[PDB]
């Protein structure tokens, strides 16, 4: 044993959160899985890195036709990433209160910057699978405990629990009926279909304006509430979002959302893991050269990986960034703009250091669209002591930094060795700053591949938005294709399910 | 109440999983380990003890990093009758270290079981095993049996008191 087996159900190629949990899924049924992937690391574009890592990832940025058999042709598979684009990095800290370069160095290991920067909310597809399968036991999680908005162009916490508003004095006694009404009406809006009625054919911003809201209270709700794309979402998109923000409060924190300790990139580990338990076999540094069809029948048979080894399989589960561009010259991609800071204070200061925070800006200029910006803080073990890990992101326009530099600038500003006459009143120091632009693959058809056989599936990357639905979703459609009728990530055995005398 | 990690690292084949079954379950066997949990004695103190299986991904040298975060004791096994699991001690120390980046590394709590001694065709010698043992920052040194219960608990209490350590240190 302990070589290679030459053949299993299920190959699965790739490491991000999608793959993962069909990999996980696929195990769990009892299907033999064999998951690779060439990285050194788990995650693909769903990794986070330690600071030291992180260069390295950057810097990238910056054998078997004589298997083929008889009747069999062969589909090369890519060899070289190009999810990644326009990273741009700067360094304001000195280089060797105040925190040099030297000191991140130092520290590199207390980072784990995350590629992706997403949240969990109480209740939702990913979290109810983590809970369901078991999974959950690989993690800890920590609250969100602050709701920011950024309106006028400055920053604020939004009272959002119930007792959050009745707690400050921020709105008028006039806007907080509005508000109570107003919530208390979207946790049901379904139950008054009068409402929303004839503005089911319209958007969710057009149907806010005529309702007894001021424009204040009807900004948080648009923004910070529902945060849907108030163009690109009609009234029951957002009257719906609403209702899903409002479930998840006080489930766990005063807000609806939990990051996991370490960061989003323990996310795809922990479905892997399962897979593993139950089965699967585990290569990283491992590539595959290519994947081999039957002329005749028009199925894939099996790959052939970088040492020449032929490992037949009977379904196929390739991940967007590992086709070929001859197999994707039809596919249109979008793009996600991301910038990663290291900062020495929170957007918006207060005593309580450790807070987790997510703010919403806007987009101004048309053509562009909301940045979401995600505040961690030290004990969320994803940055040193003394320092935030700031994350934002947006569907992109232009590159990164010309999508996003605008609002880093508004929020913080950057390092210097020039003390101001008062520190306390000074936005937050960007120490390091990172800018980049990574493919959005998700929500593209299959068709739209070039010649892949019907037992050959595909994953797309991570998409733009706050959660994981996208990458759960897929797994789940995935799933039912390749194991018809079964439950999806069953929870595992238990003495307690059945009770006997 | 304390709850300690604990990771059983090595080669593939050297008893990891029956040293962990055989310590909680007290069982032998000739799939689907994931973890166990152990609540133990610690020099009167009560304590947690929550060991993690593999799940076999070292086969290929596939462990990630989520796999080593905040580990309190790290156990390395080899066996004694295969001496090439031994000579790859320094590369799975390495890798925790490198993984794990734990609060003052040169003085992390390793422990050495070299497993299997039931086994009549030995070929790594107690001495050789302790020379190294000992060069690392004298780290602790058991000879084991899984599949007898020879030195298990044993080997187990001090992992445990050193798990402790690392954990409130
Ligand atoms: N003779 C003997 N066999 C053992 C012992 N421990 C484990 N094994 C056997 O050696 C093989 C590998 O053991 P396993 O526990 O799966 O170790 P792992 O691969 O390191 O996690 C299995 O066939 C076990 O039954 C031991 O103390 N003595
Ligand atoms: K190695
Ligand atoms: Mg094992």
């Amino acid at each position: 044993a302990d070589n290679l087996p030459s053949d299993f159900d299920v190959i699965v190629i790739g490491t991000g959160l999608p793959e993962s949990i069909i990999a996980a899924a696929c195990s769990r049924s009892g299907q033999r899985v064999l998951h690779v992937d060439s990285r050194s690391y788990y995650g693909g574009n769903w990794a986070s890195f330690s600071f030291s890592g992180l260069l390295s990832w950057l810097k990238e940025y910056q054998m078997w036709q004589e298997q083929i058999l008889e009747n069999e042709e062969a589909i090369p598979l890519s060899s070289k990433d190009k999810t990644i684009q326009h990273v741009e990095v700067f360094c304001y800290a000195s280089q060797d209160n105040r925190i040099t370069y030297s000191q991140i160095i130092k520290e590199g290991r207390r980072f784990n910057i995350d590629l992706v920067s997403k949240l969990l909310y109480s209740r939702g597809l990913l979290i109810d699978l983590l809970i369901k399968s078991n999974v959950s036991r690989y993690a800890e999680f920590k609250n969100i405990t602050r709701i920011l908005a950024f309106r006028e162009g400055t920053v604020e916490q939004v009272p959002c629990s119930r007792a959050d508003v009745f707690n400050s004095k921020q709105l008028t006694m006039v806007e907080k009926r509005m508000l109570m009404k107003f919530l208390t009406f979207c946790v049901e809006y379904e139950e008054h279909p009068d409402e929303y009625r004839a503005y089911e054919g319209t958007t969710f911003s057009e149907y806010l304006k005529t309702q007894k809201l001021t424009p204040n209270l009807q900004y948080f709700v648009l923004h910070s509430i529902a945060m849907t794309s108030e163009t690109t979402s009609c009234t029951v998109d957002g009257l719906k979002a609403t209702k899903k923000f409002l479930q998840c409060l006080g489930r766990y924190g005063n807000t609806p959302f939990l990051f996991p300790l370490y960061g989003q990139g323990e996310l795809p580990q922990c479905f892997c893991r399962m897979c593993a338990v139950f089965g699967g076999i585990y290569c990283l540094r491992h590539s595959v050269q290519c994947l081999v069809v039957d002329k005749e029948s028009r199925k894939c048979k099996a790959v052939i990986d970088q040492f020449g080894q032929r490992i037949i399989s009977k379904h196929f589960i390739i991940e967007d960034s590992y086709l070929s561009e001859n197999t994707c010259s039809r596919v249109q991609y979008r793009q996600i703009s991301r910038a990663v800071l290291i900062t020495d204070g929170s957007v918006l200061r207060t005593d309580a250091d450790q807070q987790v925070s997510i703010l919403t800006v806007p987009a101004e200029e048309p053509g562009s669209f909301a940045v979401r910006v995600i505040e961690l803080c030290s004990s969320t073990m994803t940055c040193m002591k003394g320092t935030y890990l700031v994350h934002l992101t947006c569907m992109s326009s232009k590159t990164a930094r010309e999508d996003l530099e605008r609002v880093v600038q508004k929020l913080f500003t950057p390092y210097t060795e020039i003390e101001a006459e008062n520190e306390q009143v000074e936005k937050p120091r960007l120490l390091w700053a990172l800018y980049f632009n990574m493919r959005d693959s998700s929500d593209i058809s299959r068709d739209c591949y070039n010649d892949l056989p019907s037992n050959v599936y595909v994953c797309s990357g991570p998409d733009s938005g706050l959660g994981n639905d996208n990458a759960v979703k897929q797994a789940e459609t995935l799933f039912q294709q390749i194991c018809p009728n079964e439950d999806f990530c069953p929870a595992p055995p238990n003495p307690e399910d059945i009770v006997l005398d | 109440k304390v709850l300690l990690k604990v990771i059983i690292l090595g080669d593939s084949g050297v008893g990891k999983t029956s040293l962990m079954n055989q310590y909680v379950n007290k069982k032998f066997s000739n799939i689907g380990a994931d973890f166990l949990t152990k609540e133990v004695m610690v020099d009167d103190r009560l304590v947690t003890m929550q060991i993690w299986d593999t799940a076999g991904q070292e086969r290929f040298q596939s462990l990630g990093v989520a796999f080593y975060r905040g580990a309190d004791c790290c156990v390395l096994v080899f066996d004694v009758t295969a001496p090439n699991t031994f000579k790859t001690l320094d590369s799975w120390r390495d890798e925790f270290l490198i993984q794990a980046s734990p609060r003052d590394p040169e003085n992390f709590p390793f422990v050495v079981l070299g497993n299997k001694i039931d086994l009549e065709n030995r070929q790594v010698a107690t001495k050789r095993a302790q020379a190294w043992c000992y060069s690392k920052n004298n780290i602790p040194y058991f000879e084991t049996s899984a599949k007898e219960a020879i030195n298990v608990e044993q080997a187990f209490q001090t992992i445990a008191r050193n798990a402790l350590k690392q954990e409130t240190e």
